[PDB]
C-alpha cells in the first residue's frame, strides 16, 4: 500500500506568511473582484438615478431637473460625483450633509402641498430673475420652494402655521435669500431690515439677511442659504418673516423609513442582491474590493487584492 | 365673544401720536401663539379695510404708521403719525371661534 | 386687483327672500373662504355666515335658521339670500374674501383682504 | 510544518479524486486507488466548520456608511476619513493575516492529516509491515482486498497475520 | 506502563475554528454572564441616583427634584433614558452634551451661594414662578437660578461681576428667556429689545431674545436657553443684561475631580467594584456582556455570547 | 493536529486526579495511576502564563464613554456610534478569534504535551518496550516500582535494563 | 551523526504567549527604543524651528519674535506645547484648529503684499499700536495686519476688493476688535454701530462686535477675533466695513503642497528621513514606542517596549 | 510543541557557526560541524518572508495626524483621542499579539526543521541506524566522509549499505 494525497492540473495560488504563490490543488476565490459595472434596482426596486442632478436640486425642485417631480419607492439614492446642475442659484442648504445623513434612511417620499400658492394672498408669483436656472426659456424658479416677491410694492409679514396632522413625519424646507445690497432689497422687499422666525416646538431661529458684495457665481451675484426641518407628528411649523423668504410649497411625506445611501457615483437593468457606486456585485463571496460605500446584504470591503482561502493541499 | 373699545370716539389731530384701546371677554390667543384680532379701517361711505392683523402685523399697502400690540383679553392699536386719511370707525375684530363679532367701533375724527 | 361684485336686487318686502349674488372678478373662487357681513344703520358690523370653496358651511347664532347658504362655482361666484325676511334686517350687506384655512393642517390667518363695495338692503313693505 | 507534503512524500497523485486523502494499493488481485472517506470527511467537516466561522465573525464589520462633511470641518472630515480609512486598514490587516495564517494552518493541518494517517496505518500494522521512506508500507505478509478494506476502515487485527516472514 | 490524559464528567462546552461544540474539561469560563440587577455602592460611595430627575435637572434645580439640594460625594450621576421632569418649561440648555461630558469627570459638586438673593436690589426674585414646574402643585420656578422679572415698572441695566476667589473651577448656569411675543416683553421686561452681555477671560457672548411665536410644550409657549461656563481660580465672570436674564443664584465648586461617567437606565444597598447601567458586575472575569457603559475597574465588554477559554482538554 | 487525543489514545483515563497527564502502569505491585510532576507543571505554568498574556494584553481596550449628541449632530452621533461599534466589533473579532485560536493551540498544546510525553518514553526504552498501538507500551524487561518511577522521572538506563531475552 | 542546533552566548531577549523571558538568537529588533532628542533636518530642508511663537502669532507676525521676513521651506512647523507671545493682544483665531489642519498640507509660504499700506488713504495705518505687544521696548502691534483707527475725526467704509489673479491660493487673514466698553469704540472708531461685511464664492459673513466688559488678559481688556479664508484662483475677496476692522497688510500664497504636521515640543543641525516631537529617529525598524505623531518615511507607533521579533532557533 | 529544541535534543552546540541546523558528523576520517544547507536555506527563506510579510501588513497602520480642538469641543477632542488611542492600542495588539505568535511559530518552526531533518536521516536510513535518543544515529553500517556528506545532500540510497551485519 501507499499513503499519499491526490493532485490536478489546477493553477489557482494562494499565500501564506512563510511562503508565497503557493500552487493549490481548489482554494476558494472569497474575494469578489468582478462587478457588473451597470447601476440596476435593489431587490426589485429601482434606485433614485438623479442624472446630473444632486440632493440640493431634487428636494429644492430644479427646472433643469424634471424628471422627478412624482417619484415612487427607491432602494438608494444615486448622484454623481460633481453634478452640473446642484443649487442653479448660488448657495447653499444649511446641515446640508446633515440631510443627506438623515436621507441615507429613507426608502421613500410623497410629495405633499401643504403650502399651495394661493395662500400667498398679498405676495407676487411673478419671480423671473432666476436666470442661472435655464429650462425651456425664461426661467422663473425652483418648483418645491416659492421665492416671494413683493405685490403692490408692499410685503406682508408671512405668519403661516401649519400643523402637521398627518401621523408621519414631514420635511419642509425653506430658505433666505441673501441680497447683493440694498438696491436689491428695496426692489424685492420693501422693508430694508428683514427677518424670518421658524418656530417649530424644538427649532428655534431669527435669520437675518447678511446684505453684501460677491463675486460672480452661475452668473448671479445673490445668494440663497436654504434650511430644513423634520415636522413630527402633532407639531406645527411656525413661519413669521417680512422679507427674504424661500417659502415652502411641497412637504415630503416620509411614510417609509429603512436603509438608504447615496452613492455619489455616474443604469442596467438585471438583477443586483447588491450594489457597490462603481458597479453592481451579484455573488455570494464573504469579501469585495470595488469601493467602500455598499448598500444592502453585501460582502465586506476589503482593500487587498488577493484573499484566497486554501481549501485544498498544495 | 363679547368685545367693547375704550374710545367710543376719540379726537385726534393730524401730525400727532395716537391710540385707542379695545378689550375682549375671553382669552382670544388661539393656538399658535396667534391672537387672531383683525383692525379694520372703514372710511366715510366705503368698504372695510384691513389695517392690521393677528394683533400687529400690517396689511399690503399700510403705512408704518399704523401698529398694534396686545396678547391678552387687552389689545391697543397706535398710530405713530395721523393724516387726515386716518379718519373713519376702527373696528377690532376677534377671529377665535366661529361666532365672529366686531368692536362697538371708534369713529377717528379730527378734533 | 381682484374685485367682489354684488349683484341682485336692492328692494325686498318681508316675509320672503332677498336675492343677491357675489361675482368674483379680477380673481377666482378657489382656495379661499368667502363670507358675508352686514352693516345695519348707526350700528357695528354683524357677520352672517361663510362658506368655503368646496361648500363647508358655518353660522351666525343670530341668523342660523333662516339664511341661505350656496357657492356657484361654474363662473366663479357665491350668493346666500336672507329667507323670511323681518322689517329690522335692513342693512348694508358686504362680500368679503376670507383667508382663515381655520380646518384642516394648514392654518393662516391674514383675514378679509379683499371686500365689495356693498349692496344697500332695504326691507321695506 | 508537519513534514508530509514536500517532505518524506515524493508528491502527489493524480490516480486519486474521491477525495483529498486516501491510499493507493498495488495488490495481487488488482492495483489501484481508494480514497479514505473517514480522515477526508473529517478534514472536509474541518474546513467547513473553518470557513463558517471566517464567515461569521466576518459577518460583523464596520459597515463604510457614506458620513461626507464640508469644506472648513476638514477636522471632523479628516477624522471621518482617517476613521473609514482606519477601520479599513484594520480589517484588512484582520483579513489578510486571517487567510494567510489559516492558509499556513489548513496546508499544515493537511499536511497533520497525512502525518496522522500514515500515523494511524503505521500503527494498526507496526512491526508487520516494512516501512517505506516515500509514504510506502511493503507488507511482510501477503495481503488482499478484504485486509486492505480493514486497513481503509481502521478494524485491522494485529494479531491475525503475525507471521514473522 | 500507559500514557494518557485527564478525563472528567464535565459538560463545558469550548468553541474551536474547526470545530464548534467540544466537551472540554473544567475549562474556565472567561467571561461573567450574569450580574446582581439592582445599582450597588462604588467603591462604597454612593451612586447620584437622579430618580425621574435629568442631570439639567439636577444642576438647574427642578422643584420635583429636592432630594439633592445638599449631595453628598459620588460616583455616578444615575438618569431616566426618558427623565419625566426634565427643564419643565421649556427650552434647551446650550452645550448641554458638554456639560454632561465636563460632569463625566467631576465626582463632587459644593454648592455655594455665590450670589445671594440679598444682591438683587432693584429687581424681583420672588414672583418669577412658573406653572410648568409645580411644587407640590404650587407655581414655582428653579432655585439655583432666578427668574428675574421688572420690579416698580423697571429693569434696570444688571452689571455685576464675580470674581472666582477660590482655588476650584466653580461653574455658573445662566439663560435667557426667549420670550413668545413683545407683550410678553413688556409684561416682565419694560425694555423691548434686550441683550444678555457675558464676558470671561476665554468667553464673549452676546445674546438677544428671539421673540417668535412658538408651540405649547409643557403648557408654555416661551422658552428658555441655558448657558454653562467653567470659572478657572483668578477668574472673573461678568454678567451685564438689560432683560431676559435668568441670573445665576448658585453656583457648583468643583471640590473634587476625578472619574466618573452618567448612566441613563433607571438604589440597591450593595458594593460593586464595578457597575453597569442595567445590573452590577461583582466578579473578577476579563469579559462580561451585560452593557457597552462601564467605568472603574471594570472588564471588557465584548457582544458575544460564548468566551469559554479552554484552558482544559478534550 | 498531532492526533493522540481521541486518536491513537482512546480516551481519557478517569483514574488520574492529580495532573492533566501522566502513566497508568499495568503491574503486580499496583495499578497506581500516577502524574508526571514536571511535564505536567510546564502544561499549566504554560496555560498559566497564557491566562495572564489574555489578561495583559486585553486591558486597556477601548473604554465606550457614554457621550450623547443633540437633534441637529446626527452625522456626528451616528461617527461616535458607528466608531463605538467599530471598536466593538473589533474587539469582539479579536476576542472571539483569540479564544478560538487558544483553544485550538491549548487543545493540540496539550495532544502537544502527550506526544512528547509519548515520544520522550518512546525514545527511552528504545528498544525494550513494544509500541503498542493503543498507547501503551508493554516492557519486554521486567520492570519494579522503581524503574516506572524512573521512566516518570527521566533517569532510565537502558544499558542496564538492556534484555533483549 | 548527530542532529543539533546553532548556539552562542547571546542573551537577546524575545516574548512568546505560553512563555515570557525566553532568550533566543540573532533576536531582530524591530523596535528602535531611541531617539536622538534633537530636531533633524526632514528631507534636506529644514524645518520651521518657530522658537517661542504661536501658528497665530506666527501667520499673523508677532513683533517680539518676528524673523519671519523671509521663510523657506519646511517640512513641519514646530509650534510650542506652552505658548508664549500666543497672539500677544489676547482674543481667538476663528477656526485656530481647522486652520491648523490647513497647514498640515502646506510646505511653503510666500508673503505676497496684495495690499500696499498706501491702499488705505482715509485711515491711519501703522501709528495704532497696542502696549501688550512689545517690540524694540516699544508698542508695536501685528506686521501682518493693519490695526486701522479713526482718521480726521471720521471712518470712511473700507469697500475693498482683491482679484486672485496670482493662479494660486492666498489664505486671506483679518479679525474683529472686541472693545472694552462704548467710550473705547467711539474714541478708536467714529461710529458705535460696526459691522465687517466680507464676500467671497462660497462665504458669507457679517461680523458685528461683540462690545463687553471683560477681564484683565495681558493688561488689555479687549480681546481681536481674527478670522482667515482660502480665496480660490480668480476668486475675489470682498471686505467692507464701517468699523473694528483689523485690515489685511499681507497675505500667504501657497507655492508647494503635501505632508506636514505642527507639532508641539523642541534645533539639531543634521539629517533624518523620520521626525518627532522629542527627537529625531533615523533607522530601518518598521516600529518605534517614542511618540504618536510622526513626520516622514517613518515607522508606526506602537505604544510599548519589547517586540524583538524571533528569527533565531533557541 | 514537537519537543526537540530543549527537547530530546540536550542542547545546541556553539561549535557550530554556519547554519541554523547542521550535523556533527564523527567519523575515523576526522570529525567536525556542519550545515545542511538545504534545509537551513529553506528555514532562512521562510524567515525573511515571515519578516517581510510582517512589515508589508504593517505599513498601514493608523497614523495619528495631528488634530486640535478648542475648548467648547471637548465632546469632539475626546472622541478624537479615545479613536486614536483605540486604533493605537487594537494596532499595540496586533502588533504585540503578532510578535508573540509568530515568535512562537518562528520557535515551533524552527523546531519543525529540527524535526524534519531527524524525520529525513530517520527515514533515509531505516533499519541501517540506530536510532539514539539525543538526537543522533548510530550507523550499523561503517560510513565514510562521502556518505556522511550524500546523508545531508539528500541523495542517500539504501539499496547499497543495506547489510547490518
Ligand atoms: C494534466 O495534464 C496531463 C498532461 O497533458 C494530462 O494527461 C492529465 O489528464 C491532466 N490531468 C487533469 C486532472 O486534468
Ligand atoms: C507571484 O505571482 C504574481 C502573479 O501576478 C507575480 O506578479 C509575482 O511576481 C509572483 N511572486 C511573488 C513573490 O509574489
Ligand atoms: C477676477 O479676475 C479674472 C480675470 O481678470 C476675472 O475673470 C474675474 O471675473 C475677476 N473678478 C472676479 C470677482 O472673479
Ligand atoms: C395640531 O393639531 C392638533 C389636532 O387638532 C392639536 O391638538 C394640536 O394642539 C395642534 N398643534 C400643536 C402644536 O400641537
Ligand atoms: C444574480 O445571482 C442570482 C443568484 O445566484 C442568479 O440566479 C442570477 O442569475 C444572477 N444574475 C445575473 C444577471 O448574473
Ligand atoms: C467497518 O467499520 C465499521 C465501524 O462501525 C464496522 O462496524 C464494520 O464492521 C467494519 N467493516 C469491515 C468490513 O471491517
Ligand atoms: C462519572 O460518571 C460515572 C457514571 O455515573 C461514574 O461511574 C464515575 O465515577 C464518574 N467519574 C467522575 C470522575 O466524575
Ligand atoms: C452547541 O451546543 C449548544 C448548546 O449547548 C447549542 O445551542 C449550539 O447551537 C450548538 N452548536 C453546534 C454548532 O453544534
Ligand atoms: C455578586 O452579586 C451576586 C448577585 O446575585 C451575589 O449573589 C454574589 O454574592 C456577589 N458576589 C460577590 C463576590 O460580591
Ligand atoms: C480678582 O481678584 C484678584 C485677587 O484680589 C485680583 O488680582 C484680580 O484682578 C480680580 N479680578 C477682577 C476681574 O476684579
Ligand atoms: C529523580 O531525578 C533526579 C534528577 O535530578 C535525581 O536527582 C533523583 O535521584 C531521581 N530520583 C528521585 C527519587 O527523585
Ligand atoms: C525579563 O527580563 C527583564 C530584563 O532583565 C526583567 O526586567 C524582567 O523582570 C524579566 N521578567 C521575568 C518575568 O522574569
Ligand atoms: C541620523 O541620526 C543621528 C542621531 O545622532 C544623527 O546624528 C545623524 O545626523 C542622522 N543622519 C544620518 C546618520 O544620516
Ligand atoms: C562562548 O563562551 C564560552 C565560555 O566557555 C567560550 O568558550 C566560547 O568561546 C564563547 N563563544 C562561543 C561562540 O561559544
Ligand atoms: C549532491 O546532490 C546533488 C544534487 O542532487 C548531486 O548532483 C550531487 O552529485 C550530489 N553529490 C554527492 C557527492 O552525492
Amino acid at each position: 500500500i501507499c499513503i499519499g494525497y491526490h493532485a490536478n492540473n489546477s493553477t489557482e495560488q494562494v499565500d501564506t506568511i512563510m511562503e508565497k504563490n503557493v500552487t493549490v490543488t481548489h482554494a476558494q476565490d472569497i474575494l469578489e473582484k468582478t462587478h457588473n459595472g451597470k447601476l440596476c434596482d435593489l431587490n426589485g426596486v429601482k434606485p433614485l438615478i438623479l442624472k446630473d442632478c444632486s440632493v440640493a436640486g431634487w428636494l429644492l425642485g430644479n427646472p433643469m431637473c424634471d424628471e422627478f417631480i412624482r417619484v415612487p419607492e427607491w432602494s438608494y439614492i444615486v448622484e454623481r460625483d460633481n453634478p452640473a446642475n446642484d443649487l442653479c442659484y448660488p448657495g447653499s442648504l444649511n446641515d446640508y450633509e446633515e440631510l443627506k445623513h438623515l436621507l441615507s434612511r429613507i426608502n421613500h417620499f410623497e410629495k405633499i402641498l401643504i403650502i399651495p400658492k394661493s395662500s400667498w394672498p398679498n405676495h407676487e408669483t411673478s419671480l423671473g430673475v432666476s436666470a442661472a436656472c435655464p429650462y425651456q426659456g425664461a426661467p422663473s424658479f425652483f418648483r418645491n420652494v416659492v421665492w416671494l416677491i413683493k405685490k403692490d410694492d408692499a410685503y406682508p409679514t408671512i405668519k403661516i402655521s401649519y400643523n402637521n396632522t398627518n401621523r408621519e413625519d414631514l420635511l419642509i424646507l425653506w430658505g433666505i435669500h441673501h441680497s447683493n445690497n440694498a438696491e436689491e432689497q428695496t426692489n424685492l422687499y420693501k422693508n430694508p431690515t428683514t427677518y424670518i422666525s421658524v418656530g417649530t416646538s424644538t427649532l428655534n431661529q431669527r435669520l437675518v439677511p447678511k446684505i453684501a458684495t460677491r463675486s460672480q457665481v452661475n452668473g448671479q451675484r445673490g445668494r440663497m442659504d436654504f434650511f430644513w426641518t423634520i415636522l413630527k407628528p402633532d407639531d406645527a411649523i411656525h413661519f413669521e418673516s417680512n422679507g427674504n423668504f424661500i417659502a415652502p410649497e411641497y412637504a415630503y411625506k416620509i411614510v417609509k423609513k429603512g436603509d438608504s445611501t447615496i452613492m455619489k457615483s455616474g443604469y442596467g437593468h438585471c438583477n443586483t442582491k447588491c450594489q457597490t457606486p462603481v458597479g453592481a456585485i451579484n455573488s455570494s463571496m464573504p469579501f469585495h474590493n470595488i469601493h467602500p460605500l455598499t448598500i444592502g446584504e453585501c460582502p465586506k470591503y476589503v482593500k487587498s487584492n488577493k484573499l484566497v482561502l486554501a481549501t485544498g493541499l498544495r | 365673544i363679547v368685545m367693547t373699545q375704550s374710545p367710543l370716539s376719540l379726537p385726534v389731530t393730524p401730525g400727532e401720536p395716537a391710540s385707542m384701546s379695545c378689550r375682549s371677554s375671553q382669552s382670544l390667543l388661539h393656538s399658535y401663539g396667534s391672537n387672531y384680532l383683525d383692525w379694520y379701517l372703514q372710511k366715510p361711505g366705503q368698504s372695510p379695510q384691513l389695517l392690521i392683523y393677528l394683533g400687529s402685523y400690517r396689511a399690503s399697502g399700510v403705512s408704518d404708521r399704523f401698529s398694534g400690540s396686545g396678547s391678552g383679553t387687552n389689545f391697543t392699536l397706535k398710530i405713530s403719525r395721523v393724516e387726515a386719511e386716518d379718519v373713519g370707525v376702527y373696528y377690532c375684530m376677534q377671529a377665535l371661534q366661529t361666532p365672529f363679532t366686531f368692536g362697538p367701533g371708534t369713529k377717528v375724527d379730527i378734533k | 386687483q381682484v374685485q367682489l361684485q354684488e349683484s341682485g336686487p336692492g328692494l325686498v318686502k318681508p316675509s320672503e327672500t332677498l336675492s343677491l349674488t357675489c361675482t368674483v372678478s379680477g380673481g377666482s373662487i378657489s382656495s379661499y373662504y368667502w363670507s358675508w357681513i352686514r352693516q345695519p344703520p348707526g350700528k357695528g358690523l354683524e357677520w352672517i355666515g361663510y362658506i368655503y370653496y368646496s361648500g363647508s358651511t358655518n353660522y351666525n347664532p343670530s341668523l342660523k335658521s333662516r339664511v341661505t347658504i350656496s357657492v356657484d362655482t361654474a363662473k366663479n361666484q357665491f350668493s346666500l339670500n336672507l329667507n323670511s325676511v323681518t322689517a329690522a334686517d335692513t342693512a348694508v350687506y358686504y362680500c368679503a374674501r376670507d383667508l382663515r384655512e381655520w380646518s384642516g393642517a394648514l392654518n393662516y390667518y391674514y383675514g378679509m383682504d379683499v371686500w365689495g363695495q356693498g349692496t344697500p338692503v332695504t326691507v321695506s313693505s | 510544518l508537519f513534514g508530509a507534503i514536500a517532505g518524506f512524500i515524493e508528491g502527489g497523485w493524480q490516480g486519486m479524486v474521491d477525495g483529498w486523502y486516501g491510499y493507493h494499493h498495488s495488490n495481487e488481485q488488482g492495483s489501484g486507488y481508494a480514497a479514505d472517506k473517514e480522515s477526508t470527511q473529517k478534514a472536509i467537516d474541518g474546513v467547513t466548520n473553518k470557513v463558517n466561522s471566517i464567515i461569521d465573525k466576518m459577518n460583523t464589520q464596520f459597515e463604510a456608511v457614506g458620513r461626507e462633511f464640508n469644506n472648513l470641518e476638514r477636522r471632523i472630515e479628516n477624522l471621518n476619513k482617517k476613521m473609514e480609512d482606519g477601520f479599513l486598514d484594520v480589517w484588512t490587516y484582520n483579513a489578510e493575516l486571517l487567510v494567510l495564517m489559516e492558509n499556513e494552518r489548513t496546508l499544515d493541518f493537511h499536511d497533520s492529516n497525512v502525518k496522522n494517517l500514515y500515523d494511524k496505518v503505521r500503527l494498526q500494522l507496526r512491526d508487520n509491515a516494512k516501512e517505506l521512506g516515500n509514504g510506502c508500507f511493503e507488507f511482510y505478509h501477503k495481503c488482499d482486498n478484504e485486509c486492505m478494506e480493514s486497513v481503509r476502515n481502521g478494524t485491522y487485527y494485529y494479531p491475525q497475520y503475525s507471521e514473522e516472514a
